């Protein structure tokens, strides 16, 4: 009994179609998220804006809460589907529950939706993975990752997509156990990887920041290039 | 861009050229031509035929024997006419040449020749004078082990009961037939060895080969599976008659699962099944098998044909399992016996450290300790070395 | 003029053929199915025809074609095996076709009668189909007595109980029980084997104890 | 095909006719070219003419010839074809409709198709004895083909053969009418204009 | 209707040799058929009820 | 006989659920011990990278103040089964006010598990250990994708189940103190399973009848680390 | 003339085709005659080499029947499906 | 024999001087050769074997100087053996010289059959070297410890008591340098090299798979110190093909004693291979060939563009950077494609823009997915 299906097991017992979903995630572009001392920062790469393709429309970064933000790496159609579902869920939870939304609940929601969609015949799993950053961890930053197997884990700093093998090791090389003083330092550190992954072009670092109390914050390419120049000065020290 | 014109090529293949390339090109070309000249001058390298050391051979005996004897042709004998038991008149079937009715020379005797017999025959009167040994297939005749593998029973660890059961059938009746005969019991004549790969099956086979005195023949799947139909069955026939020629013999079919596959029809391989049926018929069919003891090892006991597992063909089935703690300590002792190691190595600690590791794993970990040591250039392996090896191999399996 | 003997491996078919060859006093041709197939293009049918011709030339003759499962198999198989088909067809028509063949009796043995042709399993060729079943319990006791005839058994061996333990045993497995009891008596060094040795042999021969069939699904 | 013919002169002819540059450049010679276009667009004709001018030998095997009915036969055919080409001095290997054995196979027998395309790719990748040995591949409608052979270390270049235009129709009509007895008052240009989108 | 009949008649009257294969009878077979044609220069090849192999093309599955 | 559970083998076995057992085998190892002092469970995280929060992998959980759990397998739907167990305890206690017998909790989880060919999906490819205390006895129980379930004294599931089970069987007896059971289980885990104990990959949870609080082990492992 | 078809088969190169040709020549020489080849599938199966080359010779000798010979032929088989459709042609 | 290695490559006076020294020595060889008994042993042996002498096949040896011999006509002859024939060089299947008149056995002819593995014997290993491969330092050490050092220096292992490792698996993305390392280790120790690439052992006949494996290992034993490189072990390794696996596994770790032959296998898809094929007792060294990192990629660029004439402006580092997405084979393709771009513009001396365009085009030769 070979894989050939979603709801059947090979004699080993692993659902290879879930593996195919995770490889479908692997074929997507880079996405590396972190949490800092107080703030959470993100920068997406591989914009590859081709002239008439005005880069704003595709919306590489989506903020779906009073304050929470992420798009989805993989195939973007299911990304926007989970976007609509996240909008509905966050607004409905804020309306119905005695207290507003927390990042843990919404991450569990996404994981459960992915699992429930997967757990049936004739229903394609979302081949999409995401990195969620939220503020209301009792007023503290925390980062989560969601995987098409319907799984959710917590990270101090994680990378998924085309750089998953590389950037993660980069993080394992330099994620300071010292809580990042001057969260702009964490922003420079993450911008370094977000650039170096895509040829450090300086054009696709498209970035968002939230200090775990603020609403959504965005970084324009010039202000991000400021952190890029600081990182270049830090790297030039070896002389 | 316009294509590279001949003038463009000519300009390009120079100018950028150095001030030596012309001379150096003429030098390498002359090197090549004069190397051909050396080859021609030295001529063709001599090809020999093998004439032994000169002092060893010749004497007038060789040429005298050449001019005096007869280079006999080889024939099958057939249909001893024996029209009166006084003028026997045997038929011969000299292969690829002819068939003749012929008589004996003055040397050989009627009791010497039988039907078949692969006789030898003179070249111009076709008289019969030599009894030649029968035809044995060269692949079948090389199948005999000849050189005894160096591993003995004492080099097998943990399998006390399995080795005891195996030696009861394959070794004891040959060594001490009086035990069985004076007690009036017929010993079993077939053993199957089954267990996970790398558990030691072939190893205890080699051990048997050591302690064995009678003829030992090695068989693997590829030996019997020919492309031609019935030829594998033919090989099985030749193998068993060769074994019958010996005064008692052992046959060992490693990887019997290669051909022992159970019969299936609505699908099959069939020809492999035909060879396996010939093997079954030889093992236990019409006519006594003889003093031919049989040993087979397989990684798949269930896959073999049910007729092949049947007692009388595989009387005793021996299971080799992943060793227990004591067995793991014993195999560690056995493998570290040869190695250069520090004295007080607590082998039981590693043995308990081992997960469900086959004996092959123990050999591999010992070799890995040896390699770490030789990489460090130290002449003695240490406990830290063995721990590092244990890790290496277990994480390598874990991947 | 045709007797096909059949049954699962371990009943005694080959033994029956051997006994029939013993107390007959006639020309006996013994062969297996793999002997007939051979490599060359026309030689297998030649072998079958020559065997039958020899049987005629020594008219009181019985041919024991053992392992008929080899040459005999469903015509359309799986095909480069058609040589086996032709040899088998020569056998087929050397049993009943055109010229009759009398005074040449044929015995055949197979374990896989489902595999065989609907042709060489006919009624004109193999008139008698003799089933060899699993030995019944008095049959098992008789078999153990037969094989332990000369092993110097104990004066009290409860063969009936052995038959009760040895369900699903074939006759060869009963002989295996006997020889295993002898070997176990040798391990004890006992000059005569007894009932406990037979129980231990039954444990040795029987099976693989299956597995955890409540974990199963 | 003048543009296409010029590209294929460059890539094939230059290493075979003037290897010294690639020695002076040091770079290893390019191995082969894939040819793709609608069926009938002179691909075999172009390969045959290139082999004729380059003075090296022409060996052909269509992809459909490779398949066979038995496992281990496509591999043997490819390996012995490469042996023949190597034994035949400077040579170009031509394989028409290579897409027949190079296509979407991940759908899932099919085993021998992969064991053939992988073997061909192994023969060309190992640059086996590629002293003046070249290969040429032809495909109808490139899209059905797979990238496994076009991967950079493998076969190096692609050439497109669109349907002949008005000027190309003029040539081909002239060439194939050169032997036919034509009559004054003929107006072949109207004929070429009247045949839009011919495949040659 | 006489499709093979007239072909046979033509083969008899002319110096041609008449080789026939029916479409129900892979590519190696076609290669051998045309090669066996090549052995006799004026020989004729005939495909009987060809349509089975020459059916309209599309994306083939198996 | 490959498309699903609704096909029977010649030997009757369904060629779908044995693959779910092997799916148990691909998961992280998990251990459970039943003693008259307290019921304990242990689990290996397989923390892919320490940059993860080790507590994030919920391979050790608390269903309720009297009952904790561990699992091995695909993990993803194991959390769903824990959710069902928690809703079971909540509903039954809020309605009847009598404590849910851990036997009954396992029975309810089994009733959920029997919903792949028994109505109108696929078996939950994961196995579970439950450890609980109740007014009538402290118990430990085991659950597998087939929906069958058994009371055990010393249980092990997941990868390396056989060797860990053998050692756990050899160390067990009926009158052990929970301290000796915990130490034996931990040293077994150290020798066979991965490596020396540390807070970022091992987890332990134990429950006692008179204790409805802190059914976990957390931020106190140091004493063991120096004294294991 | 009665024939077990497998009897036609011989291992020498091209001997079986000669055997079939000679059989039909004996048929023509000793009229009136009836040729009964039985178990035809043995040499009449759908298209190991020599059997096909011999079926070709059987086809040629069969088609060589002029209207005048007093020669007729019977073929018997138990698996007519396996028979080559070449024989099935009128 | 072959000419020595000339290892300046730029056209300089040093290269010419080395070639001139080679020229001088070869000219002295010319001079020496141009500048220019055992008739009793000849008249004895080479006249007993009176010309012509036929060639046949030895079947069996029955007595001390009597053997059974076949010939091309297929006949069989029992004929004596004259004393000068080396007995230990005589075995069944051996090609043997025979006196034309009385078929006397007059010498073994060194084998000229079994042509498949005969051509399989590479002997053309010297195209690569450890120098030619750059950056595989850990893998170089692994292969050295595994296959090379036991062949070059078995002394350490015999002194220590280790039976050295004698089977290795190489795995990683294609074009990372697996075959390169295999050929390089074949060159560094001059033990003969045998290659057989995966699916080519798969055959239509029932026999030729296991038979091919058997004769391959037989010839490997015959050459004694030998390397058997199973490239694309995948195709066989991932009943008949399983039987070929069984024969290969038995020939790796089975009965008899295998001897000195080393076995190196290469795969792209290690995780898919059958666990039996990777016998942890036998396949004790698994070696990963990951995609080259920055230092490696620099080394590969240096070695491959070294033989190239270069302009001043090339910014080699900026060529490397990126996110290590290209293996060594892709880098060689970059080098060749940049050379072609330079040639198109008529530069016999490549520039930076050539490499930039080359890398951009080669990277364009990747991926097909839209979202
Ligand atoms: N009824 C019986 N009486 C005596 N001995 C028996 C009996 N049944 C079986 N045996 C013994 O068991 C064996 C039976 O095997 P036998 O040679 O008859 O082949 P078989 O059962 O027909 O097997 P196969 O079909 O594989 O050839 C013999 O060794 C015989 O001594
Ligand atoms: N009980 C044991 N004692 C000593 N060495 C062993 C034992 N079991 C296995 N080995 C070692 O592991 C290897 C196992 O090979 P083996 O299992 O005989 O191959 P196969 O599985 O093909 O029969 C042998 O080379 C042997 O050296
Ligand atoms: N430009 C051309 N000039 C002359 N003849 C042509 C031209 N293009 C095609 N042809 C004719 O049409 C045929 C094209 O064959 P080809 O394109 O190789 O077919 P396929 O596309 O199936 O490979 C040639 O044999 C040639 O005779
Ligand atoms: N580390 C390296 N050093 C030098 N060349 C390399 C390296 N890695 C790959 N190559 C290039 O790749 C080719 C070898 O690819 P390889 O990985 O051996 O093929 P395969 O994937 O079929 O084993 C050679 O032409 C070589 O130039
Ligand atoms: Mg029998």
């Amino acid at each position: 009994s070979y894989d050939r299906a979603i709801t059947v097991f090979s004699p080993d017992g692993h659902l290879f179609q879930v593996e195919y979903a995770q490889e479908a995630v692997k074929k997507g572009s880079t996405a590396v998220g972190v949490r800092g001392r107080d703030i959470v920062v993100l920068g997406v790469e591989k914009k590859s804006v081709a002239k008439l393709q005005d880069e704003r429309t595709v919306r590489k970064i989506c903020a779906l809460d009073d304050n929470v933000c992420m798009a989805f790496a993989g195939l973007t159609a299911d990304a926007r589907i989970v976007i609509n579902r996240a909008r509905v869920e966050c607004q409905s939870h804020r309306l119905t529950v005695e207290d507003p939304v927390t990042v843990e609940y919404i991450t569990r929601y996404i994981a459960s939706l992915k699992q429930r969609y997967t757990q049936s015949n004739g229903r394609r799993p979302f081949g999409i993975s995401a990195l969620i950053v939220g503020f209301d961890f009792d007023g503290t930053p925390r980062l989560y990752q969601t995987d098409p197997s319907g799984t959710y884990h917590a990270w101090k700093a994680n990378a998924i997509g085309r750089g998953a093998k590389s950037v993660r090791e980069f993080l394992e090389k330099n994620y300071t156990d010292e809580a990042i003083e001057t969260d702009d330092l964490t922003i420079k550190l993450v911008i370094k990887a977000l650039l170096e992954v895509v040829q450090s072009g300086g054009k696709n670092i498209e970035l968002a920041v939230m200090r775990r109390d603020q609403s959504l914050k965005i970084l324009n390419p010039e202000e991000i290039e400021k952190y890029v120049a600081e990182i270049e000065k830090e790297k030039e020290e070896n002389e | 861009i316009r294509a590279l014109d001949e003038g463009d090529i000519a300009l390009l293949k120079t100018y950028g050229q150095s001030t030596y390339s012309r001379q150096i090109k003429q030098v390498e070309d002359d090197i090549q031509q004069l190397l051909k000249k050396i080859n021609e001058l030295t001529g063709i390298k001599e090809s020999d035929t093998g004439l032994a050391p000169p002092a060893l051979w010749d004497l007038a005996a060789d040429k005298q024997t050449l001019q005096s004897e007869q280079p006999l042709q080889v024939a099958r004998c057939t249909k001893i006419i024996n029209a009166d038991s006084e003028d026997p008149k045997y038929i011969i079937n000299v292969k690829q040449f002819a068939k003749f009715v012929v008589d004996l020379s003055d040397q050989v005797a009627p009791t010497d020749i039988e039907e078949g017999m692969r006789v030898g025959v003179d070249r111009n009167k076709y008289q019969i004078h030599i009894p030649l040994p029968p035809k044995i297939d060269p692949t079948v005749t090389m199948m005999q082990v000849e050189e005894k593998p160096d591993v003995t029973y004492s080099d097998v660890g943990g399998c006390k009961e399995q080795i005891e059961k195996l030696r009861e059938v394959v070794e004891t009746p040959l060594l001490h037939p009086e035990r069985f005969v004076n007690l009036g019991i017929e010993p079993p004549k077939g053993v199957l060895l089954f267990g996970p790969p790398g558990t030691g099956k072939t190893l205890c086979a080699r051990a048997v080969a050591n302690r064995t005195d009678a003829c030992f023949i090695r068989v693997i799947g590829s030996e019997l599976v020919q492309k031609y139909v019935g030829e594998g069955a033919r090989m099985v026939r030749e193998l068993f008659e060769m074994a019958r020629t010996k005064k008692a013999c052992l046959i060992f079919f490693d990887e019997i699962d290669a051909i022992g596959g159970a019969r299936f029809d609505d699908g099959g391989d069939n020809e492999v099944q035909r060879t396996m049926l010939e093997l079954i018929n030889q093992l236990d069919g019409f006519d006594p098998r003889g003093n031919i003891k049989v040993l087979m090892a397989t990684n798949r006991p269930d896959t073999l044909d049910p007729a092949l597992m049947r007692p009388g063909r595989l009387d005793r089935k021996i299971e080799f399992s992943l060793p227990d703690l004591e067995g793991r300590t014993h195999i560690f002792k056995i493998h570290a016996r040869s190695m250069s190691v520090e004295r007080d190595i607590r082998f039981e600690l590693l043995a308990r450290l081992c997960p469900n590791s086959t004996g092959a794993e123990i050999r591999s970990v010992c070799t890995e300790a040896g390699m770490f040591a030789i990489r460090a250039r130290r002449k003695i392996a240490t406990e830290k070395d063995f721990l590092e090896a244990v890790n290496k191999v277990i994480k390598s399996y874990a991947k | 003029k045709g007797v096909l003997m059949y049954g699962p491996p371990g009943t005694g078919k080959t033994l029956l053929a051997r006994a029939c060859a013993a107390q007959t006093k006639a020309t006996f041709l013994k062969l297996a199915g793999p002997q007939l197939v051979q490599m060359f293009i026309g030689d297998g049918a030649k072998l079958v025809r020559d065997a039958f011709a020899l049987a005629k030339e020594k008219a009181p003759s019985i041919i024991f074609i053992d392992e008929l499962d080899a040459i005999g198999t469903k015509r359309f198989d799986s095909a480069g095996d058609r040589e086996v088909q032709r040899t088998m067809l020569e056998l087929l028509n050397q049993l009943d076709g055109f010229q009759p063949n009398t005074q040449v009796k044929v015995i055949a043995a197979t374990n896989r009668v489902d595999i065989l042709d609907p042709a060489l399993l006919r009624s004109g060729r193999l008139d008698r189909k003799i089933e060899f079943p699993m030995p019944n319990e008095e049959a098992r006791a008789r078999i153990m007595q037969i094989h332990s005839r000369k092993m110097n058994v104990s004066p009290d061996v409860n063969y009936e109980e052995l038959a009760r333990c040895t369900d699903d045993f074939n006759g060869a497995q009963c002989k295996a029980v006997c020889v295993e009891a002898g070997m176990i008596a040798l391990r004890r060094g006992a000059t005569e084997l007894t009932h406990e040795d037979y129980m231990e042999g039954i444990l040795e021969v029987q099976a693989k104890k299956k597995a955890n069939l409540q974990y199963y699904a | 095909l003048d543009k296409q013919i010029k590209e294929i002169k460059e890539v094939i002819e230059l290493p075979v006719k003037h290897p010294e540059l690639f020695e002076a450049l040091g770079i290893a010679q390019p191995k082969g070219v894939l040819l793709y276009g609608p069926p009938g667009t002179g691909k075999t004709l172009l390969a045959r003419a290139v082999a004729h001018h380059t003075d090296c030998t022409f060996i052909r095997v269509s992809g459909s010839e490779l398949v066979q009915k038995f496992i281990g036969e496509g591999a043997r055919m490819v390996r012995e074809l490469f042996v023949m080409a190597r034994e035949h001095a400077p040579s170009i290997i031509f394989m028409d409709e290579i897409d027949s054995i190079g296509s979407s196979r991940l759908e899932g027998g099919d085993s021998e198709v992969q064991r053939t395309m992988l073997e061909l790719l192994n023969q060309l990748d190992g640059f086996e004895a590629t002293k003046n040995i070249k290969v040429i591949m032809a495909t109808n409608r490139i899209d059905i083909l797979d990238s496994a052979l076009l991967r950079p270390g493998r076969i190096d270049r692609k050439i497109e053969f669109p349907p002949p235009n008005e000027e190309a129709r003029l040539d081909i009509l002239k060439i194939h009418s050169r032997k036919m007895n034509l009559t004054r008052g003929i107006n072949l240009r109207k004929i070429a204009e009247l045949m839009p989108g011919a495949s040659g | 209707c006489g499709k093979t009949m007239l072909a046979k008649a033509v083969a008899h009257h002319t110096t041609a040799a008449f080789i026939r294969v029916v479409g129900s009878e892979g590519p190696r077979m076609v290669r051998d058929v045309f090669r066996l044609a090549k052995e006799n220069a004026p020989a004729i090849i005939f495909i009987d009820e060809i349509d089975a192999i020459a059916t309209k093309r599309f994306d083939a599955q198996t | 006989y490959d498309r699903g559970v609704n096909t029977f083998s010649p030997e009757g076995r369904l060629f779908q659920v044995e693959y779910a057992i092997e799916a148990i085998k691909l998961g992280s190892t998990a251990i459970g011990i039943q003693t008259s002092e307290g019921v304990c469970l242990a689990v290996e995280k397989r923390i892919t990278s320490p940059l993860m929060e080790p507590s994030s992998i919920e391979k050790i959980v608390e269903i309720d103040a009297h009952i904790g759990c561990a699992m091995s397998g695909l993990i993803a739907d194991a959390k769903t089964l824990i959710d069902k167990a928690r809703v079971e305890t909540q509903n039954h206690w809020f309605t009847y006010n009598e404590t849910m017998t851990v036997e009954s909790v396992t029975q309810a989880v089994s009733n959920l598990a029997l919903q792949f060919g028994e109505e109108d999906s696929r078996p939950f490819g994961v196995a579970l250990l439950f450890g609980g205390v109740d007014e009538k006895g402290p118990q430990l129980f085991h659950m597998d994708p087939s929906g069958t379930f058994v009371q055990c004294d010393a249980r092990a599931i997941g990868s390396a189940s056989e060797g860990a089970q053998s050692s756990l069987q050899e160390v067990y007896h009926k009158s052990m103190t929970l301290k000796e059971a915990i130490k034996s289980s931990l040293i077994i885990l150290k020798q066979v399973m991965e490596e020396k104990l540390n807070a970022t990959n091992i987890e332990l949870a134990t429950v006692q009848p008179g204790q409805n609080f802190h059914m976990f082990t957390k931020e106190e492992l140091e004493e063991v680390i120096k004294d294991i | 003339l009665k024939v077990v078809s497998s009897s036609i088969v011989d291992k020498y190169i091209g001997e079986s085709a000669r055997l079939i040709r000679e059989m039909f020549n004996y048929a023509r020489d000793h009229q009136p005659c009836i040729i009964f080849m039985d178990e035809i599938d043995a040499i009449g199966g759908r298209r190991d080499r020599e059997i096909q080359r011999t079926l070709m010779e059987l086809l040629n000798q069969m088609d060589g029947f002029d209207t005048l010979h007093r020669v007729k032929m019977i073929m018997a088989t138990n698996r007519p499906d396996t028979l080559d459709p070449a024989l099935l042609r009128p | 024999s072959k000419l020595p290695l000339v290892t300046p490559h730029t056209q300089c006076r040093l290269k010419l001087l080395k070639l001139e020294r080679i020229k001088d020595y070869l000219l002295m060889e010319e001079e020496f050769i141009r500048n220019q008994k055992q008739e009793e042993e000849r008249s004895k042996v080479d006249d007993l074997r009176g010309t012509p002498m036929s060639v046949g096949t030895l079947e069996e040896i029955i007595d001390d100087n009597h053997a059974i011999v076949s010939t091309s006509v297929g006949s069989e002859h029992y004929v004596s053996i004259l004393s000068f024939v080396d007995k230990d060089l005589l075995e069944p299947g051996c090609s043997v010289l025979l006196n034309h008149k009385v078929h006397a056995v007059i010498g073994v002819l060194m084998d000229d059959t079994d042509p498949l593995v005969t051509v399989m014997k590479v002997e053309k290993a010297p195209q690569e070297t450890y120098a030619d491969i750059g950056g595989l330092d850990n893998q170089i050490q692994e292969i050295k410890e595994s296959v090379e050092l036991p062949l070059t220096h078995p002394e350490y292992y015999e002194e220590m008591g280790i039976k050295p490792p004698k089977g290795v698996i190489l795995y990683g993305p294609p074009g990372t340098g697996k075959t390169l390392l295999a050929k390089a280790v074949a060159n560094q120790t001059s033990a003969t090299f045998l290659r057989v690439v995966g699916s080519e052992l798969i055959q239509k006949y029932l026999g030729d798979g296991p038979k091919l494996v058997r004769e391959l290992f037989r010839v490997a034993e015959e050459h004694a110190p030998s390397i058997v490189f199973i490239d694309e072990i995948d195709a066989i390794g991932t009943r008949e093909i399983q039987r070929t696996m069984l024969e290969l596994l038995n020939q790796l770790d089975g009965f008899d004693s295998r001897g000195d032959v080393k076995v190196i296998m290469a795969t792209n898809r290690i995780e898919t291979l059958d666990p039996a094929l990777i016998r942890p007792g036998r396949i004790d060294r698994k070696i990963e060939f990951p995609l080259p990192d920055e230092k490696t990629k620099k080394r590969i660029f240096q070695i491959h563009t070294s033989r190239m004439t270069l302009a001043d402006d090339v910014t080699l580092d900026d060529l490397i950077m990126a996110k290590d997405d290209l293996s060594g084979a892709d880098i060689k393709a970059i080098c060749t494609e940049a050379g072609l771009m330079a040639l198109r513009e008529r530069r016999m001396k490549v520039t930076n823009e050539d490499f930039k365009k080359s890398k951009e085009n080669v990277l364009y030769k990747k991926q097909e997915g839209t979202p």
